[PDB]
């Protein structure tokens, strides 16, 4: 299913495609936001009568969506959170046109026994919804952030990458009588820069910065208290990608210690889709970028990539905007943004 | 900075591929697994396209074909595909007095020979020659070099 | 109205039609007779025929497992609490619809299962579970990249079986024993496991060990699978290491003997923690941590 | 196998050594062939028992049938001339052709 | 003359020798007929014999540890600087008094070191070694009160066997899986073991299930222990968890060929690391921490 | 409580520049008064002292560097018997946390003889010094020991004249003062 139907309708599908490939788009936020812009040019100009058609329709679209482009994930999300909020209000519609309904609590067996018309407005208000819920993540979680790390203990940090990590690390040192001291991994071949300008910037909020060269977190790992993953895209059995390398070997280590991690992220980057693989999903960055030389260079293939993957083992808690959700719960979380045929394109 | 025309030398370099190039143009022919003209397409875009053309020559009937399929023939792109159709035979000179005939030139215009297609953003390269341009009015056009592994061998 | 034929019947029948299958339909056919409309006479008769089922029962908790659904089941039914036939009609109905469903759930298997397959990894199939046979068959029909490997169980020879099943296939195939299973840490590149049971969170029941591979694939991080259909869904939590209903006994240091009278005993019957597994295969969706659990909650109330 | 690439629709049947290759549109890499730094074009396709060398260029419709051994830097003629080594069946060791 | 008829016949009875011991006495034996004066003609013949010896194996390891250990002996005896005759008449002697001292060692590992099963500790063992055999009858003698617990070895149905030598003494037994390993470690103590070999690294060379065993007493932290004979350093490293020289093939991955066949080839031999020897029962004293290591460096004198 | 450890640690503390702190665990039965006076002559010298309840050691040992003992009786495999109170614990505690041990032994205070069974070793202890008056002991049963082993699963330096030795190697120095013919006689 490519583009065909679409006539003087809907344009920046190719716009939104470009976005995505060459790279003019950057953070998950701006993604996000273009696809929240989409939604909202897709609400105000497509053709509705029929609501089953409709909903094929959006999936149809959100199959496209996902041929496009797979590392994009909040896009996804957003996408299947309003379909979502559809289909509660189609189901109350459905509820009326029938016109028994609830017996005590949400209950199971659903699957097994049997279960003019308006709702633009609903849907336009699903999208204002999922807009407040991106709005500020560390605006929710710094509550229950200062409430961990304490006086004298030792922080290690891995992934500057993610935006809200930092901001979570100066909503932690904004005291003045508790002291602690950090510890910084580099990530080489992918986050060098952006540890450089962390550390600077830790330097220039008045606290105690160490620098980590990558190989020498084995000779300091007696000291270490707490382990925080830059993560940018959660999963279905708690699982996450995180931002860019140079995170699954420190928690590998900090397993084998038996050594506090903690997973910081928001859930709009929770996805309702399995990863199946970490293949499909994790992608490679470039091999240039390591070493120079091109034509003697064709025996000398080098391998370097961008993105992690976590297991589902090393995690153990996600404190959200919401609150403390954890690895073998975060399902039902899931449940409660994305429904049961939503999954599904 | 912006509305640019792309016109692009093709159906040229023909008989340069030692055996091949004969019956159907040099640039319909299957590069990585998938023809070679989208890449140099994609690029163009990337670079600033605003519309298409190409100054096909070797049996027209084909390339009309391949723009019939292509994804640049419909409403839908910025920029269509209407390749210019000359008398058969003639070298790069010949081709630029056939343009020059046909009339549609304009004043920043793109001039690429033969087929392309690299990573390095363009953009910056359009804003430099820009700001070339501001400086004095008789500057030219623009080369691309690149550097390569100290020492020369495979040239 | 007789179940004891019914259990006679069937045991080593399955792969067109799964056991408990049967043993529901059985169920539900005796539950068509004496009307589930008058509770006062139809409960108690289900609570006898489950009792009967139990005394029939040796080595399982399975068929208890499907009658306790099935019970739920019937339970969720009547509320609608308006026009008392309908109900009643689709009770009827629900028996033979529910070996429908198996189809479905397999089809469903076939298409959100299929996706894990990756460049090079060797599978190893644990137990006997007909819906892990399906999904492999199907991964087979696809032709990813995979290794099909059987082992050397021992009930009543079922790995030898499962061995020569996979023979009719074509698939080139090598053996594991249950004590030279420790040498596989990373070769072997993912653990499977069918299930013969699923109970509240991460509990299930199969056959003579799962709970030391468990614990073998946590040592080596190794990624280790539950693989079923749909039918097995329980209400159980045990205490100790391994606790369950047992005929074959637990350490039974058998009496002096010179000329071999009875010896064959042990821990015939294995459960698996919620920590060791990492993936739950289940045709509803796609569903791992924790929600069958969260399911039995919804269900039960209790 | 080693570092070389394989087309679209290139049907395999078994036991072939390949290393740093490039194949292009419909080629039958055929029982027991050699592809060393050689390329094969579109509907041109291999046999049984050929050993190809380094530079072997292939164009249209050569239809490599039945025993050959071509030598490195070899060039083989393509459209439907100039070039030894023609279009029609066996590439040539033992001339064929018109 | 050979060795190997020497070996041949040595067969039903045993029990009683102990490795190189009855090896060592035969290749004594082999020395003291062609002239044991010189040595240009008979050390390197000897080497040779060893070397045609090893040839020959069909599925036996400790027998080229036994010749080292001789040549150390031979090494160790011409250093007196006096005469050739009393030196050589030394030689000839010690064989018959190396197996003599092997009894004796075997008497004191029977009386001296056993108490690691005294106050009801029940032994988990497995691997059909005589000095394990010894210890425990030797136990019943004693009195000192015990419990046994075996796995079931059926690759070529030893446990049977085991089972029976355990009827003569007329104590109560259990039979235990190796896929159920993980479901009994509640009631028996620790883990105990008859091996063929033990490893320049530290490990042991054993039969077919043994990393996963140990796996499980690391996870339960009861302390895994080795019983043997101790001259059966086999000069071997194990430089991997699974990389050894080896009897057959390293998990044979078979082909889809025929019906019910190419499966039965089980990896009957196996290996765990070198960090699990808490002590190891030998007859120059118990001595273990490192003491394989130790004796291999006095060996070598590096 | 012995005069080498104390000997030890007054060493350590004239050099007061390295920054050393002094958890001190009381020890439920006998160790209390010696405690307190290895206290009393740290205060003599001015050396800070802080004072360990015996129950507190899961909430205390993620924060612990360094462990010394001054214990008694050293053996084979790498084990020690210390001179009395909860040791066994903490260090389970230190193995599951990982933590490093240090040992001040000497030598001659280790034995050639080598423990074997848990059941025989561990020497249980008075109930004198627990539970005033015996009417209560009919129908309860209180179980007491004094002084404990230590497994080698844990400890990893002994700090001795000579030098430090891995407890997995400290036979071999056993030896290089002691025989195998005097044990068994």
């Amino acid at each position: 299913h490519p583009n065909a139907a679409t006539s003087d309708v809907n344009v920046t599908i190719d716009t939104f495609v470009a976005k995505l490939k060459r790279r003019q788009v950057q953070g998950s936020y701006a993604i996000a936001l273009e696809t929240l812009q989409l939604l909202m040019r897709f609400i105000s100009a497509a053709r509705w009568n029929h609501v089953n058609d409709l909903i094929e329709q959006i999936r149809d679209l959100g199959n496209s969506l996902e041929k496009a482009h797979p590392t994009a994930f909040s896009c996804g999300n957003v996408i299947r959170r309003i379909l979502a909020v559809l289909r509660d209000e189609v189901e109350e519609d459905t509820m009326s046109t029938t016109v028994v309904a609830e017996p005590l609590i949400s209950s199971m067996f659903n699957l097994l026994q049997k279960p003019k018309t308006d709702y633009r407005q609903v849907a336009i208000q699903g999208i204002k919804d999922l807009i407040d819920e991106i709005k500020n993540i560390d605006e929710g979680i710094q509550q229950i952030a200062i409430d961990l790390i304490h006086d004298h203990e030792i922080l290690l940090t891995p992934t500057p990458d993610s935006k809200t990590v930092l901001k979570f690390l100066i909503t932690a040192r904004e005291r003045s009588n508790r002291t602690f001291t950090v510890l910084v991994t580099e990530g080489f071949p992918n986050n060098t820069k952006n540890a450089h300008e962390f550390a600077k910037k830790l330097a220039q909020h008045n606290i105690e910065t160490l620098v980590v060269p990558d190989s020498a977190v084995f000779a300091l790992m007696s000291r270490v208290g707490k382990v925080i993953i830059g993560t940018k895209a959660v999963f279905v059995n708690g699982g996450t990608i995180s931002s860019n390398s140079g995170v699954s070997s420190v928690c590998e280590c900090a397993r084998e210690f038996r050594t506090p991690v903690f997973a910081v992220a928001g859930l709009y980057k929770l996805s309702p889709l399995y990863p199946f693989d970490v293949e499909k999903f994790v992608e490679f960055g470039g091999s240039q970028r390591i070493l120079p030389r091109m034509d003697p260079r064709k025996r000398l293939d080098t391998v370097n990539q961008i993105t992690d993957y976590v297991p589902p083992e090393n995690i153990d808690i996600y404190i959200t905007n919401v609150g403390g959700f954890n690895p073998s719960f975060i399902y039902r979380i899931a449940w409660d943004n994305y429904k049961q045929i939503d999954v599904h394109l | 900075e912006d509305r640019l025309q792309a016109v692009v030398l093709t159906d040229s370099y023909e008989t340069r591929f030692m055996p091949l190039t004969a019956v159907k143009p040099r640039c319909l022919l299957p590069l990585a697994n998938v023809p070679l003209i989208e890449y140099t397409l994609e690029f163009l875009a990337k670079a600033g396209v605003h519309e298409v053309f190409l100054i096909c020559s070797s049996h027209a009937n084909q390339i009309n074909d391949y723009i019939e399929n292509s994804k640049w023939n419909l409403p839908w792109s910025p920029f269509k595909i209407t390749t210019i159709m000359s008398p058969e035979a003639r070298c790069t000179g010949d081709v630029m007095r056939d343009l020059d005939n046909r009339g549609i030139i304009t004043g920043d215009f793109i001039l690429v020979s033969g087929d392309v297609l690299t990573n390095i953003d363009f953009s910056k390269m359009l804003e430099f020659h820009k700001k070339m341009h501001l400086q004095d009015k008789d500057h030219i056009s623009t080369m691309c070099l690149s550097k390569a592994s100290t020492y020369p061998k495979t040239r | 109205f007789n179940i004891t034929e019914t259990y006679l019947r069937f045991l080593e029948e399955d792969t067109e039609m799964t056991m408990p299958i049967a043993a529901i339909e059985a169920l539900v056919t005796l539950l068509r007779i004496k009307t589930p409309e008058t509770a006062a006479e139809m409960i108690n008769t289900i609570k006898s025929s489950t009792e009967e089922l139990i005394k029939s029962i040796p080595n399982s908790v399975s068929l208890r497992a499907g009658c306790d659904i099935f019970m739920r089941f019937v339970l969720r039914n009547l509320h609608l609490y308006g026009d008392w036939e309908n109900c009643k009609q689709h009770l009827i109905e629900n028996g033979q619809l529910f070996v429908s469903r198996a189809k479905k759930s397999r089809n469903k298997i076939a298409e959100i299962g299929v996706d894990f397959i990756a460049d090079d990894d060797i599978i190893l199939v644990h137990g006997y579970s007909r819906a892990v046979f399906s999904l492999l068959n199907h991964a087979a029909n696809k032709f990813i990249r995979f290794r099909c490997v059987v082992t050397e169980s021992r009930p009543s020879k079922q790995g030898n079986q499962l061995y020569t099943l996979l023979e009719q296939k074509g698939i080139p195939v090598t053996l594991i024993v249950d004590s030279a299973v420790g040498a596989v840490i990373d070769k072997v590149d993912k653990v499977f496991v069918g299930a013969e049971g699923v109970a509240e969170s991460g509990g299930i029941i199969n056959l003579v060990g799962t709970y030391s591979v468990g614990v073998l694939a946590h040592n080596a991080r190794k990624p280790f699978y539950v693989v079923t259909e749909s039918h097995k869904f329980v209400r159980m939590f045990p205490l100790s290491s391994d606790d369950l209903p047992m005929a074959g006994p637990p350490l039974d240091f058998t009496r002096r003997t010179d000329d071999l009278e009875d010896a064959l005993r042990g821990p015939t019957i294995d459960y698996t923690a919620q920590e060791y597994i990492t993936a739950l295969i289940t045709d509803l969706g796609v569903l791992t941590p924790s929600a069958v659990s969260e399911e039995l909650i919804k269900m039960w109330y209790d | 196998i080693e570092n070389s690439v394989i087309g679209r629709n290139c049907q395999i049947g078994e036991n072939i050594r390949i290393k740093n290759s490039f194949i292009w549109d419909d080629c039958i890499i055929g029982n027991n062939s050699i592809i060393d730094h050689s390329l094969i074009a579109s509907n041109a396709t291999l046999g049984s028992n050929v050993r190809l060398n380094d530079g072997c260029i292939i164009g249209f419709n050569v239809k490599i049938d039945d025993n050959m051994d071509l030598d490195r830097n070899t060039k083989i003629s393509a459209s439907p001339q100039d070039l030894d080594d023609q279009t029609l069946a066996v590439s040539i060791v033992g001339d064929k052709g018109v």
